[PDB]
């Protein structure tokens, strides 16, 4: 059911079996590098059951550029492209050892995709820094392009993040808002009472 | 407006559109402490790497990538990964290492800590195509390339953004430069798989295309003999 959808949760303790599997996930994680996850909690996170064939999406920072890689394999996937946002202000001029003018995006594929739009756009993308840890809309259309009307989940989004085709997890949304079906019945199946803590 | 949408409709790269206190005596400075260019031809792959001493402040590295030659001897991860480079390199040295965009995103990280470094900035070389607007592992079109600095042992934007260099051209940007010298981390500086056209005072060049060798180990350690074996490279001269 193609218009947003979302559920406030804990994701560490959600059981995202009950969401089916998608062309693309998408993750902009809280890094202990605020409210946090440890490493082996991030480690542990069961990105695995979200896909059999298509592209992960990895935000990272500092020393989660490599963690996040480690996750990223740990999780079964390959990293074969890295998105870099570079911060421009509202008059396209960019924002320890340097100063950061850009945000990385590991790109991992998983199993064997096919009819994906591979090439269309390029690995950079340049737009206005917004609110703070809040990402660029236009990963949503590159998104988009690349695999066209199937379905997409968000981890860590906030409200601001949800999308048709998209399915948005965090902590931070408005309660459970879910409209397709198999979905909204695994859910029920899983949740009769609509709670989750363990 | 929206670059990436814009990229798909005209070819226009996003960063195409991006627009580019003194801090020049500092740059004086470099040059007034910068030993004299330095070079030596060296086949790297049946070269020794010990017979070049004393040990290094920085070490640039620049093994030419196949990915470096699309419509055209290249060195492999394999290859790069066996380099000794923690038997030249200081206690307290640096690293930049360029990795291009594939997997030496992923393999040149593996070769730091192979060579006991900690990433700790990514640099990114950013390719504008204002005049001209393919891995099969690839999601997007690559139009950047990687240099991983590293630390080991106890100003300036980690972008670089010119315009991609017409084909067959494997130069890096000479900003790179810049930056390392301004970070003043000492004045040993190594660049391997560099060539003549980039020689450059305060460095030592060495790689298999150099034409020419001027390198003595005694006369290279002769310029940085006491009273000047700790200095910068941002400091004054000593009397
Ligand atoms: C950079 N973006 C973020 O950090 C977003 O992720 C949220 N978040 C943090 N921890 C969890 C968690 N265990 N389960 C679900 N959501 C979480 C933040 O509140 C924030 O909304």
């Amino acid at each position: 059911l193609f218009p947003p959808q979302w559920i406030c949760c804990d994701i560490r303790y959600l059981d995202v079996s009950i969401l089916g599997k998608f062309a693309v996930v998408m993750a902009d994680p809280p890094w202990d590098i605020y409210g946090t996850l440890t490493d082996d909690e991030m480690r542990r996170l069961n990105i695995p059951v979200l896909q059999d064939d298509g592209f992960l999406f990895l935000w990272v920072t500092g020393r989660a550029m490599e963690l996040g890689r480690e996750c990223l394999n740990l999780w079964g996937y390959e990293r074969v492209d890295e998105i870099i946002w570079v911060k421009t202000n509202q008059l396209q001029r960019i924002i320890h050892w340097l100063n950061h003018g850009k945000e990385h995006c590991l790109v991992g594929v998983k199993g064997n995709p096919q009819g994906f739009n591979q090439g269309l756009d390029c690995d950079v993308i340049v737009a206005e820094v917004r609110s703070t840890s809040h990402k660029p809309d236009e990963i949503y259309g590159m998104i988009e392009r690349l695999s066209p009307g199937t379905r997409k989940i968000e981890l860590f989004g906030r409200p601001h993040n949800v999308q048709p085709n998209w399915i948005t997890l965090g902590n931070q949304l408005d309660g459970i808002h879910l409209l397709d079906p198999d979905v909204v019945a695994r859910f029920k199946q899983r949740y009769p009472d609509g709670i989750i803590s363990k | 407006n929206d670059y990436c949408q814009h990229f798909v409709d005209t070819g226009h790269r996003p960063q195409n559109f991006i627009r580019d206190e003194l801090i020049r005596l500092k740059d004086e400075l470099i040059a007034k402490s910068n030993t004299p260019p330095m070079y030596l031809q060296a086949d790297i792959e049946a070269f020794d790497i010990r017979e070049l001493t004393p040990k290094f402040d920085v070490i640039l590295l620049e093994p030419p990538l196949e990915e470096y030659y699309r419509e055209t001897k290249c060195w492999t991860w394999d290859d790069i990964m066996k380099l000794e480079i923690d038997e030249i390199a200081a206690p307290r040295s640096f690293i930049f290492l360029w990795c291009g965009s594939g997997e030496g995103l992923d393999l040149g990280r593996v070769c730091l800590r192979k060579w006991g470094y900690r990433r700790c900035e990514d640099i990114c070389w950013i390719k504008t195509n204002k005049n001209n607007p393919l891995d099969p592992k690839a999601v997007f079109q690559r139009t950047k390339e990687h240099c991983l600095m590293g630390i080991k042992g106890t100003v300036d934007i980690d972008l670089i953004i010119t315009e991609e260099p017409e084909i067959g051209n494997i130069e890096k940007p000479v900003e790179i430069f810049h930056i390392i010298e301004h970070f003043c981390l000492g004045r040993r500086r190594l660049h391997l798989f560099g060539r003549d056209s980039t020689i450059r005072p305060g460095w030592l060049t060495v790689g298999p295309t150099l034409t020419n060798s001027n390198y003595n180990a005694e006369t290279y350690a002769s310029y940085f003999s006491a009273p000047n074996s700790y200095l910068t490279g941002c400091t004054e001269e000593i009397e």
